[PDB]
């Protein structure tokens, strides 16, 4: 069960608030995961290529 | 008027094909609208050789008007409130052509504001 | 004045040839257009033929004649039969006493002439019967003073300009005829009897020019055969 | 398996210039609008039209 | 001085030239914006924005709609204008 | 019923009375207010001229303008303590701050589809060389969305699926929120009305469009002669009813031709012709001009006059300058104070230029009716700008006072409706081309009656 397509936003808390709620709006099909720092984007990333474990990037 | 518009329209009917408009007689004779519809209707008389298409018009109750071509069949019969030879046309196809007008003092409604030069 | 005089001649020339062509059926009825531009100002409405090819084609007949009018007193386009080759139907234009002065009759008296001479015309031809598809062609004759055609490519010239080039290909595009060759040779079975119909021409100031009309009207058996759509 | 598709491209297809917009519409037949970096920051900033972003996105 | 003194002509030509640059334009920038449609997905204003931020170079649009903008901008077409109103002044 | 008879029923027993010519009667004297008033709104200078830019400022002003009229009706209307009849009704700010079953209302843009239409992709490809497959990059929506610069609502319900709409539309949407993601609309609200001056044997007003003169139709000169004659009382002969006809405007169109492959030449001949046409009527009518689409005049919607030149050397007297009660150039958009009565005249590219979408959300006389009213209702003349106006320098289409009349001309059906947006009554016009259709409309000043005039070949 996964989308075949995504989309991995930084938005820390100090930004300007509802921009995840129009971001998914605009979105609205792809699913968008939003991270507090490029840290943890980057752990993400890693994450999501070891769930997915593809053999060519 | 008599002898003088017929002479107007045999002239430019047949020593110059041109088609005659009784806006042309108006021109010509300094004389209102219906006088010259009466005249085209005296010319379109009294004529044996018939060598010219007189074309007309049917002016309806609702200001509809409308060029007769069938010359058979013309709708709403009841509802003409006036017809008149339009035109004389020596051909099949009308065409007219259109020039510069001295309407010095033919016109029969002028307008309120008056021209200035200079 | 023979820089608006040749103009004027030109746009009389298309004209004519247009429409004759047009009510005639030499080309069908649906690429004739009505129109008043025709890279000249045209008189009135004249129907102008669309094709490429047929436009260019009567352009340099025109200019041909145009440029060879000194000599030429009279151009007349022939009717011919495909089925056989004889002339059915002759228009002429009587060029005689045309003024020709290389030294002000202005546009709108020369068009008013020309509007009167090309609806003579037009009434003329709408009277005459219907002509049936793919059956009539037409052809350009021209009735020449002194002049010799056809002997201007004996001194192997070398064309070295536009110009010349048009000059060298109009002095042999003509091929010399006689006087009533298409008609048909007077069998005596109830002789055909040309039939001539006058028309009015212009008269402007420079421009005196003279229009007339033939056609056979009669025939001997196999002429004028499923050409005028039968009675009507 | 790394691949470097703008490199695979130039040896599979004899094209001129290999750009993603340029490979696209040579193969694909699609025409993308490219925009420059300042242009796609200028859009990606918070307090802007849901459309600039949907547009980056 | 010849074309000056007839009015019209001048004035027409002028004129056909200025509609047809126009026409050319316009055609350009409804092109872009339909093809913007595809990332803007808008019809509106906020969209002719975005088609006319574009700068692809692989693109020929982008090089007439450039050269378009630039002949509307020109002293040529300024000259042109000052004429027109000149002429029109009468 | 032979022709004969006809003729001889007519025309023997003429009336042959007062049509005496010497003392010819005065036509109504009908005065434009507007005519050395000047200030007009829809004037441009050529030396600004358009830059190709500048237009997210007027995109700005009309967002602000437009939400501020919104806000402002919105609290007249909405105000504190109204009660619905679920519960209160909250003002809400923000689009997304609406969480919850409670009455509420927000004021913002309107966001749609608006696709081209298939005929205008395939005309703009072939004129592009190197245009892309357009229809594949449309490759939709049928929902109608509202946008606050804070996100974006779906909107639901039967009150707002029988409303026309064009994106960046803003008004005051009131409603509940339904169980998932969209917004329910039981009211809608619209910018506050505009001031109208107060109204008023006078005259009549003869509106044309659509003469299209050209080279190749000559149907259309007989057609202009015909009018020609019927406005001098040549053709009806009923002099007290024709002299009510105090002026004439044509509302655009008045030469057809392609820019593309056009010469002067044939420009020159079709406006000689018009030049003709002019001369012959003025010294019985005062003729009104308004620059059209095809006329050789600016693409953008402000079109300026058309230019002292372009017209016959017997004009010279009518463009004197003193003169310019009997001949009158005006711009494409234009208020005429005809005798006190306000005409708001168009030459129909606003209404020309919605119509060439597709909008999943909403071609007939009703549909361009409705249209005009919609576009009286959003108190802007031009909704679709990037379609109709171009850079416009410092926006006149934002309108600041309502008319009496709207005329859009231009249009492919005659018709006329009367509407009353808040308490006010305004007259809407739908003025049909001459060249098909050849009619005429008749607009009485005095009672704001329409009635309409056809001419057959
Ligand atoms: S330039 Fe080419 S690519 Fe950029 S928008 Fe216009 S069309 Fe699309």
């Amino acid at each position: 069960d996964i989308a075949y397509e995504g989309i991995m936003i930084v938005h820390k808390a100090s930004e300007d608030s509802t921009f995840p709620t129009k971001i998914q709006h605009c979105i609205n099909e792809i699913p968008v995961m939003f991270y507090e720092s490029e840290f943890e984007m980057f752990e993400a990333l890693t994450d999501l290529v070891l769930l997915l474990d593809p053999d060519i990037l | 008027m008599d002898q003088k518009a017929s002479y107007f329209i045999n002239e430019k009917l047949f020593t110059e094909v041109k088609p005659v408009l009784f806006t042309d007689l108006i021109h010509h004779l300094k004389i209102g609208p219906s006088m010259a519809k009466k005249l085209m209707f005296d010319y379109y008389k009294q004529t044996t050789n018939a060598k010219y298409n007189c074309v007309v018009i049917c002016c309806y109750k609702d200001q509809t008007i409308k060029i007769i071509h069938d010359l058979s069949n013309i709708p709403q019969q009841d509802s003409i409130i006036d017809c008149f030879i339009y035109a004389f046309n020596p051909m099949d196809s009308f065409i007219p052509y259109y020039d510069i007008i001295d309407q010095k003092d033919c016109l029969t409604i002028k307008n309120s504001y008056e021209l200035k030069v200079s | 004045m023979n820089r608006w005089v040749e103009k004027w001649l030109r746009v009389y020339l298309k004209c004519y040839i247009n429409l004759i062509l047009f009510y005639r059926n030499v080309y069908p009825p649906q690429s004739f257009d009505y129109t008043t531009y025709q890279s000249f100002n045209l008189p009135q409405f004249v129907p102008i033929n669309r094709h490429p090819a047929l436009i260019d084609y009567i352009e340099e007949l025109i200019l041909d004649v145009l440029s060879k009018l000194t000599h030429v007193y009279r151009f007349s386009i022939c009717i011919i039969n495909k089925k056989n080759d004889l002339c059915i139907e002759k228009y002429v234009l009587d060029f005689s006493e045309l003024q020709h002065v290389d030294k002000i009759i202005t546009e709108t008296e020369v068009f008013d002439e020309f509007r009167s001479s090309l609806n003579s015309l037009i009434m003329h031809l709408e009277k005459l019967p219907k002509v049936n598809d793919d059956t009539i062609t037409f052809e350009a004759v021209i009735n020449a003073i002194e002049l010799e055609l056809g002997h201007k490519l004996d001194r192997n010239r070398r064309v070295d300009s536009l110009e010349e080039k048009a000059e060298i290909e109009r002095d042999s595009n003509w091929v010399k005829c006689q006087e009533d060759e298409n008609l048909p040779d007077n069998n005596g079975f109830q002789p055909p009897k040309i039939k001539l119909t006058s028309l009015v021409g212009s008269d402007v100031g420079p421009l005196i020019i003279h229009q007339f009309s033939e056609k056979l009207i009669s025939g001997d058996d196999k002429i004028l055969n499923g050409v005028y759509s039968q009675y009507e | 398996h790394m691949i470097n598709i703008w490199r695979a491209l130039r040896s599979d297809v004899n094209l001129t210039q290999y750009t993603i917009e340029s490979a696209a519409f040579n193969i694909l037949h699609k025409r993308l609008p490219h925009f420059s970096f300042e242009s796609l920051t200028n859009m990606w900033n918070a307090k802007k039209s849901t459309t600039e972003l949907k547009t980056v996105l | 001085d010849d074309c000056l003194e007839k009015r019209s002509t001048t004035t027409l030509s002028f004129l056909i030239k200025k509609l047809k640059r126009q026409k050319e334009y316009q055609t350009l920038k409804t092109v872009c914006r339909t093809c913007s449609y595809r990332y803007t997905s808008d019809a509106g204003i906020e969209n002719d924005h975005i088609a006319s931020k574009c700068n692809s170079y692989d693109c020929p649009v982008f090089y007439s709609r450039v050269k378009a903008e630039r002949y509307l901008r020109d002293n040529q077409s300024v000259q042109r204008e000052e004429a027109l109103i000149s002429l029109n002044d009468w | 019923l032979h022709m004969d008879a006809l003729l001889t029923k007519f025309n023997e027993d003429r009336s042959l009375q007062d049509e005496n010519l010497s003392q010819p009667r005065t036509r109504v004297r009908i005065v434009d207010d507007n005519l050395y008033n000047k200030s007009n709104p829809f004037q441009l200078c050529y030396k600004k001229r358009d830059y190709g830019s500048q237009y997210y400022h007027i995109y700005q002003y009309r967002l602000k303008t437009f939400r501020e009229r919104v806000l402002k009706e919105c609290d007249k209307r909405w105000d504190a303590g109204f009660t619905l009849n679920g519960q209160l009704v909250l003002k809400k700010d923000k689009v997304l701050d609406i969480q919850g079953n409670q009455p509420c209302w927000c004021v913002g843009s309107i966001y749609c589809e608006m696709k081209y239409k298939p005929n205008v992709l395939d005309e703009v490809i072939n004129d592009t060389y190197g245009a892309p497959d357009l229809t594949k990059s449309y490759t939709g929506s049928d929902e109608i969305m509202l946008e606050d610069e804070s996100g974006r609502v779906l909107l639901v319900g039967d009150f707002i699926r029988s409303t026309p709409f064009i994106t960046g539309v803003v008004v005051g949407i009131l409603g509940m929120e339904a169980e998932a993601g969209t917004f329910q609309v039981l009211d809608i609200c619209y910018p506050t009305p505009l001031p109208q001056n107060p109204f008023p044997t006078r005259g009549k007003i003869a509106l044309v469009s659509g003469l299209n003169l050209n080279n190749t139709s000559p149907d259309r000169l007989l057609r202009l002669e015909i009018l020609r004659e019927f406005l001098m009382g040549r053709i009806n002969n009923k002099i007290d009813d024709i002299s009510l006809i105090g002026r004439l405007l044509i509302c655009g169109n008045s030469v057809d031709f392609d820019i593309k492959s056009v010469n002067k030449d044939e420009l020159m001949i079709s406006l000689t012709e018009f030049s003709k046409f002019l001369h012959n009527i003025l010294p019985s009518i005062s003729v009104d001009i308004m620059p059209g689409t095809n006329d050789p005049s600016d693409k953008s919607l402000p079109q300026q006059p058309f230019h002292k030149s372009l017209f016959d050397k017997s004009l010279e007297s009518y463009f004197n300058g003193s003169n310019k009660e009997i001949l009158n150039l005006v711009t494409n958009p234009y208020e005429f104070s005809y005798n006190g009565v306000d005409v708001l005249a168009v030459s129909g590219k606003n209404i020309n230029d919605i119509c060439k979408y597709v909008i999943p959300s909403n071609d007939d006389i009703e549909h361009r009716l409705d249209l005009m009213e919609c576009t009286m209702k959003w108190q802007n003349i031009a909704p679709t700008a990037p379609d109709t106006l171009w850079c416009y320098p410092y926006d006149p289409f934002v309108l600041d006072k309502w008319p009496h009349v709207y005329i859009v001309a231009n249009q492919p059906y005659f018709g006329t409706r009367v509407v009353e947006i808040g308490g006010k009554n305004i007259k809407i016009i739908s003025v049909p081309e001459f060249s098909s259709t050849g009619m005429i409309i008749l607009l009485d000043l005095e009672t704001l009656e329409a009635e309409t005039v056809k001419i057959d070949i």
